[PDB]
């Protein structure tokens, strides 16, 4: 019982993160290469994904049905707050449980705790970041569930500085019935109450993962020798 | 506190 309207807005969420993703991973050669050998070796590499990951999410969320029609200060508000979350999201893509690692394309650009570890974080948040990657793998999501997710998490009225809260929760609520409605017509209860639960369970994790991440990203940003290696886009989104 | 990159990208 898909409405037509919650069918354009899947079909809408596919394309443009057809338009955003690519599974080839080819821009990962102009990045600067990955050094693995103590000195922070990955984070050039990986400020450099980081960065490259941040413009693919800005260029998702200004697809979302209803984003545009928000104040330019919400959409940043809603960005610099989700492009930490909806990168965790968005590289579950790569994820692969035979060596808990993200696997985009050959053995250079296939990272795993270690590299993570070499771009200056600790345990506190890999740790938690690897459970997520596998508790979101298990679920098994299709495309359209996996898009709905991501754009469910950058259009939440549950972020600090938002001024129009309730139209931010209006269009988070359409992109949620559709979900729900999309779920029903694939699971029969309870399972279909089970898979929904727990995908909002994964947008509540994110939340500690976020918090967890920017205390470390401060402490490495504090340091001018590791902000020197990040890119003008990272310092912007992920420092005002 | 301002947003140029962000900005640029979202227009
Ligand atoms: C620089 C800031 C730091 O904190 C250092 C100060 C480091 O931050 C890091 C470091 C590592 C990771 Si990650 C979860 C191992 C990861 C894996 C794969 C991946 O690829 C996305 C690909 O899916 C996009 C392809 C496309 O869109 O075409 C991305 C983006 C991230 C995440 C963060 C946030």
């Amino acid at each position: 019982k898909l409405s037509e309207e919650q069918q354009h807005i899947i079909a809408i969420l596919l394309d443009a993160h057809h338009k955003t993703y690519d599974p080839t991973y080819a821009d990962f050669r102009d990045f600067r290469p990955p050094v693995r050998m103590s000195p922070l070796s990955m984070l050039p590499h990986l400020a450099d994904l980081v960065s490259y990951s941040i413009q693919k999410v800005i260029g998702f969320a200004k697809m979302i049905p209803g984003f545009r029609d928000l104040t330019s200060d919400d959409q940043i508000v809603l960005l610099k707050s989700s492009a930490i979350e909806v990168i965790m999201l968005r590289s579950n893509q790569s994820f692969t449980m035979d060596d808990m690692s993200w696997d985009c394309g050959s053995q250079d650009y296939k990272y795993d705790v270690t590299d993570v570890s070499k771009a200056g974080h600790t345990l506190e948040l890999i740790e938690p970041l690897i459970k997520f990657q596998v508790g979101l793998k298990k679920l098994n999501l299709h495309e359209e569930e996996h898009v709905l997710l991501m754009a469910i998490c950058i259009v939440s009225p549950d972020r600090p500085g938002v001024q129009d809260a309730k139209l931010v929760e209006a269009i988070q609520d359409r992109l949620s019935n559709t979900l729900q409605t999309y779920i029903r017509c694939r699971h029969p209860p309870p399972g279909s109450h089970q898979l929904y639960a727990k995908m909002i369970q994964k947008l509540a994790d994110l939340r500690s993962l976020n918090e967890e991440h920017s205390k470390q990203y401060r402490s490495l940003s504090f340091q001018p020798e590791n902000s020197m290696k990040l890119t003008p886009l990272v310092l912007e989104v992920f420092g005002n | 506190k301002n947003h140029p990159m962000l900005m640029n990208l979202l227009k």
